[PDB]
């Protein structure tokens, strides 16, 4: 129960990151429930203000949440931010870690939209996962946000877009379960890497769990080498084996990707949009969790 | 499992 800023008020914690702390807050003077992130001034490499920063990019974008306040308060780098609801993780969870088709398919369309509007803003995110997916509350219940630009880092100049140049040789960065081939190879990631993750994230709503799951190493580094070796030798024709051709596409278009391409995002979205017409769904924003009595 | 779900890097 600290004041932070002039007007927001800090109650219990909803989360934790990489770096600070998430706490449930409100807005004194607009009556209005917030996220509030924390992260103490003492820290010898600050991240909060870099990643307003980023957030402050996106602003404008659907599905990026507004920040409402950067500053410092006592001992503490403060954001705060529009208030979301539960991850697409949390959501998998409480849906028995069963998605119908349609659910997948409208969470694709959106998911697509996110990055390419990040993509747009010349970043790309490399963290794309379930857990960063979260649903907004209240009249933005039906709208998927991307959250966690702890990684994201520019591919492209924002005057010229002269694109980053090709690297080889890195360790890997992002999350092991959804990483591009191409990051476990140690290549620099791209707008496509993005892409291809997304494509594990959506396969891994069709299945429960992708096939490089519970890999046995001693270290998290051979952990990364087992799971690199298990993606390479899965064809993408094993791993979506019973589900909709559309998603072996749509994987097997990111891996053909150039790694300075822009990709098709539109084509991207209508092969979704193809298959969830003729299914004969609607675009009507009822998830499997609306189901839930 | 954390070593598979957990982001690294900065
Ligand atoms: N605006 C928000 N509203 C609700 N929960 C949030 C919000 N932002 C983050 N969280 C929760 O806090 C966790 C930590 O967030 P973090 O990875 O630091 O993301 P960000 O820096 O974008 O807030 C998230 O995984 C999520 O569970
Ligand atoms: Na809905």
């Amino acid at each position: 129960e600290l004041r932070v800023g002039n007007r927001y008020r800090l109650g219990r914690k909803i989360g934790s990151g990489s770096f600070g702390d998430i706490y449930l807050g409100t807005d004194i003077a607009a009556g209005e429930e917030v996220a509030i992130k924390l992260e103490c001034v003492k820290t010898k490499h600050p991240q909060l203000h870099i990643e307003s920063k980023i957030y402050k990019m996106m602003q404008g974008g659907v599905g990026i949440p507004t920040i409402r306040w950067c500053g410092a308060e006592g001992d503490y780098n403060v954001m705060v931010m529009e208030l979301l609801g539960p991850s697409l993780e949390d959501l998998f969870n409480f849906c028995s870690r069963k998605f119908s088709l349609k659910t997948v398919l409208l969470l694709a369309d959106q998911m697509i939209s996110r990055i390419e509007y990040i993509h747009s803003k010349n970043f790309i995110h490399r963290d794309v996962k379930p857990d960063n997916f979260l649903m907004g509350l209240g009249k933005k219940g039906n709208l998927v946000y991307i959250i966690d630009f702890g990684l994201a880092k520019k591919y492209r100049d924002a005057r010229t877009h002269q694109h980053i140049p090709y690297r080889e040789n890195k360790n890997l960065t992002g999350t092991a379960r959804y990483a591009s081939i191409n990051t476990h190879l140690g290549i620099e990631q791209s707008r496509r890497d993005d892409l291809e993750s997304l494509g594990y994230v959506l396969m891994y709503f069709n299945l429960g769990s992708l096939p490089w799951q519970g890999l046995k190493a001693a270290t998290k580094r051979q952990k990364y080498e087992r799971i690199s070796e298990k993606k390479m030798s899965t064809p993408i024709e094993v791993l979506c084996k019973g589900y909709p051709s559309e998603f072996a596409t749509y994987l097997n278009f990111c891996r053909s990707l150039r790694f300075d391409d822009k990709p098709d995002y539109s084509y991207l979205r209508q092969l979704f949009r193809n298959l969830f017409h003729r299914q004969g769904f609607s675009y009507d924003y009822v998830f499997d969790w609306n189901m839930l009595k | 499992s954390s070593a598979s779900t957990v982001s690294v890097g900065s």
